[PDB]
């Protein structure tokens, strides 16, 4: 519960995701804010949305393959 | 003979460096494993015990770091997420902390924020 | 004449594989049971809510 502008509200341009997290029931994204070191939580849903290729990219690199796990 | 025992220490190392260049040049396919910050700034030119030599990275406080995987107790392979740096050795949380207890004495928050983080998982055969 | 040049709407990614050196998607397509594979650079740009949604249904925190 706070009052700054946080995620996206910030105003600043999307760089990279550095994680993914359901852990709060819905699905979120640590995202890192060009020519900030602060990053924070962003819904999934809202990113999908408005820097589809920044999660893509992330996707691509964290994409892996497993046997029968 | 007292340095026809050091010539066999010598290929031992040698050969532990080679295993190293090529366990660093393959990981450059691997996917990111995971991610870190950094609370503390890293300048691997001074660092001495690199699996191979001059490949240690460097980074700042507040730094992000990607990692692709660990190598032993005191190194890991990734890079710091930044134009132009390439992918090499890392101190791992354990030895950052080694030479902070080192540049205390002569001269607690831990070194890296490991970013846990789900992965998409594609099934392959059981092989 | 294959893969988007058919001219059918993606429906859903199947598979994706890296095996040929790049990373190619299995795709289903609209009202056809022929999958075909696509480079995943293509898929990225024609329908990227397809892609996210492969990726969404597979992300995981145990292997
Ligand atoms: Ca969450
Ligand atoms: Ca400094
Ligand atoms: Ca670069
Ligand atoms: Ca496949």
């Amino acid at each position: 519960a706070a009052d700054k502008p946080r995620g996206f509200a910030r105003g600043l341009d999307p760089e990279r995701i550095i994680g993914a997290t359901d852990s709060s029931g819905e699905l979120m994204f640590l995202m890192k804010w060009k020519d900030s070191d602060e990053a924070d939580l962003v819904l999934a849903k809202e990113a999908n949305m408005k820097c589809p290729q920044i999660v893509i990219a992330f996707y691509e690199e964290r994409l892996t393959w497993h046997s029968c796990p | 003979s007292d340095v026809s025992l050091e010539e066999d220490r010598e290929a031992i190392r040698q050969e532990r460096e080679q295993q190293a260049a090529i366990q660093l040049e393959r990981a450059k396919s691997k996917p990111v494993a995971f991610a870190v910050k950094t609370n503390v700034s890293y300048c691997g030119a001074l660092d001495e015990d690199v699996p191979v030599p001059s490949t240690a990275i460097s980074f700042d406080a507040k730094d992000f770091l990607h990692i692709k995987e660990k190598y032993n107790n005191d190194w890991w392979i990734g890079r710091l997420v930044k134009e132009g740096c390439e992918i090499g050795f890392i101190p791992s949380p354990l030895r950052l902390e080694n030479i902070r207890i080192q540049q205390e004495q002569k001269r607690h928050i831990p070194p890296y924020d490991v970013v846990p983080s789900m992965r998409p998982v594609v099934l392959v055969g059981p092989s």
